[PDB]
């Protein structure tokens, strides 16, 4: 939109001269008997309105910059010039006037002549490295807890845990299958692989609860990745998925298949991955952006109810 | 109450509070993750390190930049960065502050939306705005009309602006910027016999660049000078204490900006693309573009670069034309300062996209409220 403000509303009503001074990020009128006396430590916006035969108004906007004026003030003049011009529907011509270099037209506006006075209102302007605190989750204990459907477990973080056996990771997936309490599951940097990814994919067809899964920094490959993304065809719960930093990058036909596979997913809102190719990278970004806006469409028809 | 300003570039986040003359936080825009091949139990439960933290640990991490050539490419790490900025750096509750963000000039439509999506859905900001970087830099210089050369760590742009707005058809773009220039200085120094490949060797080359490099006024003269004497050589002290001499590499590195062939780019030089950009504009604004050339961003810091631009643009422009290059001293931060001012203006409360506006109209709202 376009800005209103009380001086905007008085601006360019009729032939004449208006002069404002930038004061602490606001536009303030210069008293009409002070016109032509310009503090060299300040910045000004000047509007020259002329009558046209039609009865409409010709505008000229000049912004006057004092040599000692501070950066915010002069930056503010230039911007105020722009907003004022916009507000007038772009019909004003913009002139930059610096002290000592001013236009003859500008100077011609003061019959009595232009004075500089020193001074003005004051500016509106006003480590460690590698190791801390290993991950203490007990894998066994936790795996157990998932089987029994423990409602105290809403979060499972295996991140950075070294030396977990693959069939145990596989077992976690098998265990998460009917769980109704685990919304989050982070295995980053576990040396997990495609078998683990396959298991997880199977899991995701049945599982209605987990919203967030983190595979970062693993050995998963394109067939692991992809297997998960086909699975997500049957899954409307998972909103977030992160595979950053696998040991070997999948290549383009994998990135392509990802962006393809996700076309029919209405659900996932976030994908951690670094796409090498911009084409899929963009496609995926548009899809996630569509899915996210549906969550706003609901939310609105939700909001559109309470009367 | 107070407004936040975030200027997210390819190498550096500049972030802070509107009204301040300077950003409170300036840090590497990166997200680290454990390197294969490697170790660490030190990470505890974390999938990643962000910002300064990750820079520390660069040894044991593989670093990744969410912004590439000034454009957002990895969105999940962009959220991270944004989150770190709010909570860990500015230490604020983002749902309490109007938030101004910046973007590259030609940023694709859908990215402008996505940035709008995330700010409202994930951070729940009461209101937000997205401004073009170069445009803010022009404003910070106290101008509505001008053509900005903006060159950072990731991308270099030529952005003509008239009575407050960029002219997109005339914008020119070059992928070459500081990071590429560092890699280029590593080479030719190496071809001189100093061998920098190391994760912490690059670190030193970067220092040499920001310290000893400069732009030659005339390249073949400077090369003829350097060939017939040592007047252009400068001594440089490494951390091992060794003091070595470096030659014409001083200006062959930044010459890449005017001669992108040097690194293998088929692209014309920033001087030629400046002229082109102006030439793509309406004749009647050209004289005002020629007379206001404003430089922005840290890759414009090289001593000599203004004067080199004056000369090349003079050799291109008509005989008559008044040509001036403005190189503000604070121009590593121009973009940020320009936003700081704009978001601080009394007139600004009406420019925000509100949460409510977003909730009702959806993210395409930003194409109609932000030019
Ligand atoms: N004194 C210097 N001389 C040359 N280059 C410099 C100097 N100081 C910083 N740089 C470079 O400036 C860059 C940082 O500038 P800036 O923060 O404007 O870039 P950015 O916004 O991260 O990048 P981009 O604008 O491309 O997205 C880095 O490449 C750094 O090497
Ligand atoms: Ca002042
Ligand atoms: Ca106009
Ligand atoms: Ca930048």
């Amino acid at each position: 939109m376009v800005v209103e403000h009380p001086e905007f509303l008085k601006a360019g009503k009729e032939p004449g001269l208006q002069i404002w001074r930038v004061e602490k990020f606001d536009l303030v009128p210069v008293p009409t008997n002070l016109y032509g006396d310009f503090f060299t430590g300040d910045a000004y916006v000047i509007l020259k309105t002329v009558q046209l035969r039609n009865g409409n108004l010709q505008y000229d906007l000049h912004y006057w910059l004092g040599n000692e004026c501070s950066q915010d003030e002069s930056g503010a003049a230039a911007i105020f010039t722009v907003q004022l011009d916009d507000y007038l529907n772009g019909r004003a011509v913009q002139h930059r006037e610096v002290q000592g270099f001013e236009s003859a037209t500008f100077l011609g506006y003061f019959k009595s002549g232009l004075k500089y006075k020193k001074g003005g209102v004051a500016s509106g302007f006003g480590k460690p490295v590698p190791d801390e605190e290993p991950n203490s989750t007990d894998v066994e204990e936790t795996l157990e807890r998932i089987k029994n459907n423990d409602p105290k477990l809403e979060e499972v973080n295996l991140n950075n845990i070294r030396n977990i056996p693959i069939p145990t990771l596989k077992a976690y997936a098998e265990a998460l299958k009917e769980n109704s309490y685990v919304k989050k599951f982070a295995l980053a940097n576990t040396r997990a692989d495609d078998h683990v990814a396959f298991a997880i994919a199977i899991m995701l067809k049945a599982n209605k609860t987990i919203t967030s899964l983190n595979l970062d920094s693993n050995h998963i490959t394109g067939k692991g990745i992809l297997a998960i993304f086909r699975a997500l065809l049957q899954n409307n719960t998972l909103t977030e998925l992160r595979f950053h930093n696998q040991r070997h990058i999948c290549g383009g036909k994998t990135e392509m298949e990802i962006a393809k596979l996700l076309k029919e997913n209405t659900t996932l809102l976030k994908l951690g991955y670094h796409f090498e190719l911009a084409g899929p990278r963009m496609t995926v970004t548009n899809l996630l952006s569509r899915n996210m806006d549906k969550q706003r469409q609901k939310r609105l028809q939700e909001q559109r109810q309470a009367q | 109450t107070t407004a936040l300003v975030c200027d997210n570039g390819s190498g550096l986040v500049k972030a802070g509070f509107a009204g301040d003359d300077a950003p409170r936080a300036v840090f590497p825009s990166i997200v680290g993750r454990p390197r294969h091949q490697g170790v660490m139990v030190g990470m505890g439960q974390k999938d990643s390190y962000v910002g300064d933290e990750a820079q520390s640990k660069r040894g044991i991490l593989t670093l990744k930049y969410p912004i590439e050539h000034g454009i957002i490419t990895n969105w999940d790490d962009m959220e991270k960065i944004w989150h770190h900025t709010f909570y860990n750096e500015l230490r604020v509750a983002p749902e309490e502050h109007p938030t101004l963000l910046t973007e590259a000039p030609l940023n694709p439509k859908a990215n402008r939306e996505k940035m709008t999506q995330i700010m409202f859905e994930t951070f729940n900001v009461p209101a937000m705005y997205v401004a073009i970087q170069a445009v803010l830099s022009l404003y910070a210089s106290g101008r509505t009309t001008g053509i900005v050369l903006d060159s950072g760590d990731g991308v270099t742009h030529n952005v003509p602006i008239y009575e407050g707005y960029a002219l997109p058809h005339a914008i020119m773009r070059l992928d070459l910027a500081g990071r590429d220039l560092t890699d280029y200085l590593m080479k030719i120094l190496t071809e001189r016999g100093y061998s920098f490949v190391t994760t912490a060797e690059r670190e030193i080359v970067r220092d040499i660049k920001e310290k000893l490099c400069y732009v030659a006024l005339d390249f073949e003269n400077e090369m003829a000078t350097a060939a017939s004497s040592s007047s252009l050589e400068k001594s440089y002290e490494l951390p091992d204490g060794q003091v070595i001499t470096i030659g014409n590499e001083r200006f062959r590195c930044p010459e890449t900006l005017f001669q992108p062939s040097f690194i293998g780019m088929e692209s014309a030089g920033i001087h030629e693309t400046t002229y082109n950009s102006i030439m793509k504009c309406d004749i009647d604004i050209r004289k005002d573009l020629y007379a206001n050339n404003v430089m922005s961003g840290g890759t414009t810091m090289y001593p000599g670069i203004a004067d080199r631009m004056q000369k090349e643009i003079t050799a291109l422009a008509p005989s008559t034309m008044k040509i001036k290059i403005i190189a503000p001293p604070e121009r590593k931060y121009s973009v940020w300062i320009g936003g700081s001012i704009l978001a601080s203006l009394s007139t600004f409360q009406q420019m925000w996209i509100t949460k409510q506006e977003y909730d009702e109209a959806g993210p395409s709202i930003v194409h109609r409220k932000c030019f």
